[PDB]
């Protein structure tokens, strides 16, 4: 990954997040 | 234009 | 009161049933080898012929006498399990029955579920004894011609002595019964002699006085660890 | 999501959305059949699944089918829901049909049924060829058949309704993104050209 | 509850079940959530590991792809005696992503979003068709293209005062050089973008609903920077945008109805099914036809 | 030289063989759970279907080109083997194959006896590709229209590449095949693709002058570690 | 890798004026998916397909596409009919089939006509 | 064409 | 070997693989 | 069995032989085996030691 | 034959191998010989001996 520009939103994409949580969607009850 | 101003002419 | 059953690709549920019944207290089980007797290695199919299979629906009217099916005869030309019987002169099993009856809260009537071990019938007013085809049914199964003496001059009355339920139809709509091999030896010829026979007798007849409705009964059978000996070319009944 | 089964010539807006049954003379009867191909159009194809599933060209994984009776608390009754592996034309008997995949569904206190669709597939993925009759394509059937019949008394509704729906487990997988055949254009929409003024 | 999840799930071995009191295949839609049985509680499975991945459907992915804004045409030459309405070497376009459908669908799937914004543009030229031309090559002109804010003063002229960038950020390319490219930060007022917005932007009653110019990004002003040459040529420029950096919130019921207009939701559908207002998916003969049907001979 | 084959209720004995060839060195194995695909649970016959069976014999001729038979196609409708594949949407199997002729000491003549993974057909002297009758032969087979290319437009001479064995007249009576698993994909639809070819070709032809007599070939075939998923009702070809 | 190549047409009206620096533009579709059906149309604007945009006067365009099959290897020869029915080709499994390039020249028709080759 | 779908037109 | 893509099907060949075992062709046979 | 395989084979120096039971010259082809005779074993051979490398027919 | 026509340059041994497909009760024996170059093929079993 090469960057040489001073402010962070010059960045190239960011693929990397594997987080979920489905049961927001499917399960939203007591 | 409408996308700036949100009024239509 | 709720169940589940499930073998190989099929399943089954009901929302009113009374337990279920395991008769004589005992389970379905392959054939031990301080049991055996023929020497071939048996094949054993598994999930191919161990599932639920349907027969055709009966209609219950005012003036039915009730219902009958033998076993193996009624599944002996039916998928997997019909052709592994016709390909070897050996086989074994137990087996898991469902009978499955609904109507209203405004119906009324109960059915006997009764499983039968070496039922062996009569004939009415006659010295000759009852020919192949009053015997061998098939999937069609058969009729009570005098339920009130099981058609063999012994008693509906006293027929709660063998594995049975009843579908009483303010109670409940299904009636569960496990079967394991029942015979004087540990396998026998298919196409000849049948272990069981399964009958279905309405005692208090089907009654209500809302919108008329076709009421069928329904039953599903699975044959339970099934082997077969003595392999060769097909015959069939 | 509602799968649309009722996609008829007569059946208007909501009605679409929605299947009617009603008391039988006959025994064994079918009620209906849904095509199970999710990349096609057909009742899945306007679900949160098929919607999804048309942005890509390959897929993998089980579905689940939910159905939801909406009779009166005095009607009963009991269905098979069967699913048939591919290989030949679809079953249009009972007996046939019971020797695939089933549940057997009592109507009752609860009042939803879930059908799973497990995934039987030769290779790890089914693909989108604009071609139903593919052996990398086909799922096979599901069917509808009455297991007893519907009965109710005469001061409820003769005819009650079964709302479908449709999801993916946590096995499912998606891949080969593409443009979705669902939208498209052949000009440019009105007032497009204020954004040059 | 959150995890990490990089593949599809594994399936464990299961066998018979009949047991009192128990009845995972039946549910209560009435609740809202959806049916939780598992195929182990359906019928018996075997044993799978299962090392399908599932990256090709991660957010950033979904939306990270670059797709055309705009496309413009228009004539490089002398224009003294052109209409008023004429786009007189020079032209201004409020950056928006509703014009053209396919992205126009995707970023619809969500309520709220977060990104930074990459811009690429590609330019191309053409001699002008009239009978009065023969073919003579292709001029390498430069360009410009000045970024303005929502709502601020754009230039009047292809020759301009305005043009001189004092604060604006400009940038200059050459037909003959790769696409231009440059980064637009997130820029709203708010923590993210409204995709819809029901409400009127302004205090008294009278304007337009569901736009607000809050998420409205900004301008591109557009000018050759050469003078015009003794004949006339037609020049086409294309904007592309990429999301990049993206977060998004609750997810939508999609479009089925085409589009109508930029500026609204409005809708009427096709004359007939598919995607009519009275019928989504085509039609079948009845619920007992099967469509696609294996006939075997 | 010497061998016992024993398979189900089924055996041979051979006392002029010529070793035997294991595919690519490897033997046949059930579907381990880290490379299965489907999920419900497999059909496992054993004994009833990992047995002999044998195809009607051909006539060696002094003009013959050679004979040709497509695995699982030939074996389709034959026995608890075909009744498990008429009733399930996938197959998987491996093969042990027995080729069979005898002829005296006066005698003449060698048969190249080879297995084709693959063996996709051309037909001669027209650009239309071979229709579904000039492939799918069953328990009948085929024979070969231009030995020399292996009807595909390549060589006779090169297919030693593949598993065989000879049955030359001086040196041997049998031949003998043990075949793995070989697809792409780990199980099949058992009516629409053909994993291998068993092919029969007379290099050397025929001779010899003492007293004429007919000299047949015999072909046998036992599946090994059958599986099948996806009960349903039956399907024929 | 794709190279292209032009010539000015050589029908007797035409005499040699220069070669144009064209635009092109090679859109990846998925095995039996919708294509473009005029140079014009609006399918071109590639919302979730692949597109590489090039140009003459560029060294030739490159991109690697992955191992695509839903098998775990390609069949290079297939003893079979890929359909449930009797009907169809012999020895062709669409499985194979890696997909679709749809080419086209991005720019407008100039006054005077060309011939333009793509390897 | 017949390598998208094995039929012959 | 220089690779700066994110996915590995991208890189350049493989070229380093001398295992062999001609017997599976010339010696099949037990 | 499997092996790495950089260079050509080695030649290792050979005598005379006559030897009753003992035949590697002879084979047999109905087995479906390929000959297993050596050159040391059909001639009298030098020592050679083989440097030719195997590279440019790998399959890749 | 095949493979090496896909090259240029070649080194290494061969093997020939022949198999008899006469009948049980046949006889006989062959002599097989390889000539190095530097003229022509031999026509005689005493010259090719050598
Ligand atoms: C073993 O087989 C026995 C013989 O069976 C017959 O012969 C063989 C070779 C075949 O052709 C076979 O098809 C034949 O059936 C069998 O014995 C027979 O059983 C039947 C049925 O019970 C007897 O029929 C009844 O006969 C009387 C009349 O009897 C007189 O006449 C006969 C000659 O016809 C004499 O043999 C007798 O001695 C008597 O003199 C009928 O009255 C009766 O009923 C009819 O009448 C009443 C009203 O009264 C009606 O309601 C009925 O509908 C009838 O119309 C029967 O018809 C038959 O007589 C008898 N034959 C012999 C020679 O014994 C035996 O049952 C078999 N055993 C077993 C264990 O199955
Ligand atoms: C895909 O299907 C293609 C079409 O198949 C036909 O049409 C369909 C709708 C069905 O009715 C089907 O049953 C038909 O077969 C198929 O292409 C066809 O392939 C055949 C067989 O190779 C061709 O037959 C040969 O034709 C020439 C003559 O060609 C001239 O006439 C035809 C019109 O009849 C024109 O279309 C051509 O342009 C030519 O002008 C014959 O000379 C040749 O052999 C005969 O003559 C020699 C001696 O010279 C004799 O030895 C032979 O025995 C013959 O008597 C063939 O008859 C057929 O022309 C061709 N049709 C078309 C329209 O292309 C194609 O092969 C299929 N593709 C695949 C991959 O299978
Ligand atoms: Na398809
Ligand atoms: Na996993
Ligand atoms: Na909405
Ligand atoms: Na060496």
């Amino acid at each position: 990954q090469i960057n040489f520009y001073k402010d962070s939103y010059a960045a190239s994409a960011s693929k990397q997040d594997f987080s979920q949580d489905p049961s927001k969607f499917t399960e939203p009850v007591v | 234009n409408l996308l700036e101003t949100r009024l239509n002419v | 009161r709720v169940l589940q059953l499930k073998l190989g690709n099929s399943a089954i549920v009901t929302q009113e049933a009374a337990n279920y019944c395991c008769a004589y207290g005992e389970w379905p089980n392959y054939l031990p080898d301080h049991e055996a007797v023929a020497i071939d290695k048996p094949t054993q199919p598994e999930t191919a012929t161990d599932r639920f299979y349907t027969l055709r629906s009966v209609k219950w009217e005012a003036g039915s006498t009730g219902w009958w099916w033998k076993l193996p005869d009624a599944l002996n030309n039916i998928g997997m399990f019909g052709q592994n019987v016709q390909h070897h002169y050996l086989y074994r099993s137990g087996f898991l029955i469902h009978v499955q009856c609904n109507a209203t809260k405004f119906h009324q009537g109960a059915l006997l579920v009764v499983a039968i071990p070496e039922h062996q019938r009569g004939a009415h007013n006659t010295n000759t004894s009852p020919g192949f085809d009053d015997i061998m049914k098939g999937e069609e199964g058969g009729t009570f011609n005098h339920p009130y003496v099981l058609d063999d001059g012994t008693s509906l009355a006293c027929a709660t002595i063998f594995p049975h339920q009843w579908i009483n139809l303010r109670t409940n709509n299904s009636a569960t019964i496990v079967l394991p091999w029942m015979n004087a030896a540990p396998m026998d010829f298919p196409l000849r002699h049948n272990q069981w026979t399964l009958a279905i007798i309405p005692v208090v007849p089907l009654g209500t006085r809302t919108m008329s409705s076709m009421v069928p009964i329904t039953v599903s059978i699975a044959p339970m660890c099934c082997e077969f000996n003595g392999l060769r070319h097909a015959i069939t009944q | 999501s509602m799968m649309e089964i009722n996609n008829t010539e007569s059946a208007v807006g909501m009605e679409r959305l929605k299947v009617d049954i009603s008391a039988l003379t006959d025994v064994d009867q079918l009620l209906f059949n849904i095509p199970l191909d999710i990349q096609l159009d057909g009742p899945l194809r306007n679900t949160l699944v098929g919607n999804i599933s048309r942005y890509y060209t390959h897929w993998s994984g089980s579905l689940e089918m939910t159905f939801m009776f909406c009779g009166s608390f005095m009607a009963t009754g009991k269905l098979i829901l069967c699913y048939t592996p591919p290989g030949g034309s679809c079953p249009t008997t009972r007996e046939t049909a019971m020797l695939g995949t089933h549940v057997v569904w009592d109507f009752g206190l609860q009042s939803s049924v879930t059908l799973i669709i497990p995934w039987i597939s030769g290779s790890h993925y089914r693909m989108f060829n604009n071609d139903a009759k593919s052996t990398n394509a086909n799922v096979g059937y599901v069917t509808c058949f009455m297991q007893t019949n519907l009965i109710v008394p005469s001061e409820s509704s003769d005819t009650c309704s079964l709302i479908g729906f449709i999801a993916a487990k946590d096995d499912f997988s998606l891949r080969l993104m593409r443009d979705s055949p669902d939208i498209g254009q052949l000009d440019h929409l009105h007032a497009a050209e204020a954004a040059y003024q | 509850i959150e995890s990490i999840i990089k593949t599809a799930t594994d399936t464990v071995k299961s066998e018979i079940n009949a047991e009192l009191g128990v009845v995972p295949s039946l549910n209560a839609v009435e609740t809202g959530a959806t049916s939780n049985t598992e195929p182990e509680e359906a019928i018996q499975t075997r044993t799978v590991i299962n090392q399908h991945g599932v990256s090709e459907t991660l957010v950033e992915n979904f939306l990270s792809r670059a797709a055309l804004v705009s496309k413009r045409s228009f004539e490089y030459k002398d224009h003294t005696s052109s209409a008023a309405q004429t786009d007189k070497n020079f032209f201004k376009w409020t950056i928006n992503t509703r014009s053209f459908v396919q992205l126009r669908r995707k970023l619809e799937l969500f309520t709220y979003l977060r990104f930074d914004a990459e811009i690429t543009i590609l330019t191309t030229v053409a001699v002008n068709g009239s009978s009065n031309n023969t073919y003579v090559g292709l001029p390498d002109l430069t360009l410009q293209a000045m970024f303005v804010p929502t709502g601020a003063l754009t230039p009047e002229k292809q020759d301009s005062f305005h043009w001189q960038s004092g604060s604006n950020a400009s940038v200059f390319f050459k037909i003959s050089d790769p696409p231009a490219r440059m980064t637009i930060p997130f820029m709203c007022i708010n923590s993210a973008y409204s995709v819809f917005y029901d409400g009127f932007a302004g205090f008294e009653k009278s304007g337009l609903y569901g736009i607000n110019p809050a998420d409205t990004i900004g301008n591109l002003c557009v000018r050759i920077v050469n003078e015009h040459q003794p004949v006339g040529f037609t020049v086409t420029v294309r904007v592309y945008m990429k999301p990049k950096h993206i977060k998004a919130w609750a997810p939508r019921p999609p479009r089925t109805l085409p589009y109508m207009s930029i500026a609204n939701a409005n809708y009427k559908g096709k004359g007939r099914a598919p995607n009519a207002l009275n019928a989504i998916i085509g039609n079948r003969d009845s619920v007992k036809t099967m469509p696609h049907n294996i006939v075997t001979t």
